């Protein structure tokens, strides 16, 4: 059958290399609301496309601070290119408001896929992302 | 002791069930031959009520900043956390109490 | 075909039995936008899922205040155990601002189901989902 | 195979006939991530259904303000009756906030569409699109 | 009298139908034998113009807290709602004018 | 000079093909016969690095108001965008600077 992925959040490793840069996040792959199946494959941060076509990719990421703005950028990487492409943004501006905010950022969208691209999700500052619950915080893709 | 309706996968004979209790989760159906084989929740599973789940349920919540284990994952519940020792639950957030306050309610001065 | 259905919103009765719980909602299956077809059906605030397998499901609550905060959560009710799952959270804080905002909240994902599943969507607070047009708050789901 | 299109924003040319009326927009349909195939055609700020069927319907307009509310709406014209019909409304009140503001609006739905509806996107206040990226204000539609 | 383009679909001959009045729809399509068959809109229904729909568009309208039904649900209209007497319209909400204030307008002091 | 594995498309032979230099594409990859055939990247597209794209990149960055042309759009770049004479950039809102200010930076009083 369809190469389809729906992945939920974990705990996040706060990396040290971000020069300017939106980190990417990990996720589950496997337990609870998360699968993959037909070959669509997560590893270290990507979801790999097994198979040319056109996906429907989707992401939430919910946010909390206890900042200007939050951002989520969906991402495909291929090695053909060194540069990745941003496929979806959503960025909203943080209103002064009170220092104990949340807020989701939603993202889907379609797009032509090759076999061999990684999607991966990247945020604008990772100890912004609420990771305590699978349901809040969710990345997904499938074949169209 | 709960029970469920099913249907035998070998020849479709509608037999009623045996429920599974909290730890545990339907590993086999009971047949018309045996009883139901209730299989123990895998690591960081539970099942904390007489169920007829194929699949225990995952151990979903992690703790957050501000947060420690009021609960532990065991077969038979989910993890829960409460604020720490420094703050105390409000909407959502686990934040500071200010003295001159237990992790449900605001102590004042 | 495959089980599909959009529901859209109407008038909610405002039920009493609520113990620090979150009420479902009430919706169209018929007219206007709204639809249910090949063997989903649409009861008394559920949607039957009549074949196991993939769902792209989604929902939108728009909410007006005249609150610490908005939820919406996608739920699924299985008979197998007592308690729900929640697929899909959004969760918004609300801003002091001025009381007389709305603001929408959408979700949408992918989940593997079983026949016989019952899928709710439940609010924060009844009385501020915003239920005068079927645009502004709907609810579906379809076989991928 | 099945009708699809993703859309991508361009600038906007503003337009002088708006009595208290939500324009629509203009989009890239061929160029970056903008793609249309399988005769689903993108004409002049419509996109024309060539088959009748169930279809997924999305849009995210970004927007920014350097105004009450901001509004997306999704609208389906047909030639049968003079008045479109509002499938999807994201609605947004804005806050007093700070007069440097953005924020993302995100519609999804399914909707059973004939041959020779066509489908548009409306917003509430062309100047305040934010069409500087394809990645940020976007359009699509795919046969289930 | 408005009109429209259709081809048979017992044997597909271009002909130009009848539209439909406000009040009704398109039960069945006009033939090279008989004209247009326009039924009336059924219950909660309406169609305000000359159409070809094979549907009545629905009374889709329902009025909020702080509103009333300024235009009933006709088979020719839409239903549509003013605020109440203690309420006026501003951004599109219903909102209370001080005295010491029309549906429309806010009334001052 | 950079390379790319790839498998023929007449008869599969796993053959190592050369990348394409910044303002060029592949436009045929490399066979047993001949070398890998690089085009040059058409109106508003471009290629930054050595590549093997089958497609070259589009500009895709629209200058916004508040803003112009940083850069213009190269077969070897993407349009780039600073803002106005009389703006600087802040968190993605170019703004004014209060003279009694560099596109990048707010100078003071």
């Amino acid at each position: 059958d369809k190469p389809r992925a729906h992945l939920t959040v974990v705990r996040q490793t706060p990396t040290q290399h971000f020069k300017n840069q939106f980190p990417a996040l990990h996720w589950e792959h496997e337990l609870g609301l998360a699968f993959t199946k037909n070959r669509m494959n997560y590893t270290n941060k990507f979801l790999l496309i097994p198979e040319s076509g056109d996906y429907f990719i989707y992401s939430q990421v919910t946010f909390r601070g206890m900042p200007d703005s939050i951002t989520v950028v969906i991402t495909k990487v291929t090695d053909s290119y060194p540069e990745p492409t941003q496929l979806l943004m959503g960025t909203k501006s943080v209103s002064e408001v009170g220092s104990n905010w949340f807020q989701p950022i939603y993202l889907g969208a379609m797009f032509s896929l090759q076999e061999g691209d990684k999607l991966m999700v990247n945020v604008s500052d990772i100890s912004l992302v609420d990771y305590t619950k699978e349901d809040k915080t969710f990345f997904g893709a499938f074949l169209l | 002791t709960p029970t469920y309706p099913w249907r035998d996968a070998e020849t479709g004979e509608r037999l009623v069930c045996a429920q599974c209790p909290p730890g545990t989760f339907v590993q086999r159906p009971c047949r018309r031959d045996s009883p139901t084989t209730c299989g123990p929740c895998p690591p960081r599973h539970y099942t904390q009520f007489w169920n007829y789940l194929e699949r225990c349920r995952y151990c979903n919540v992690l703790c957050g900043e501000r947060e420690e284990e009021a609960r532990a994952c065991h077969a038979t519940h989910n993890r829960a956390c409460r604020c720490r020792t420094g703050f105390f639950a409000h909407a959502g957030f686990c934040l500071e109490h200010a003295s001159c306050g237990t992790p449900s309610q605001n102590t004042q001065c």
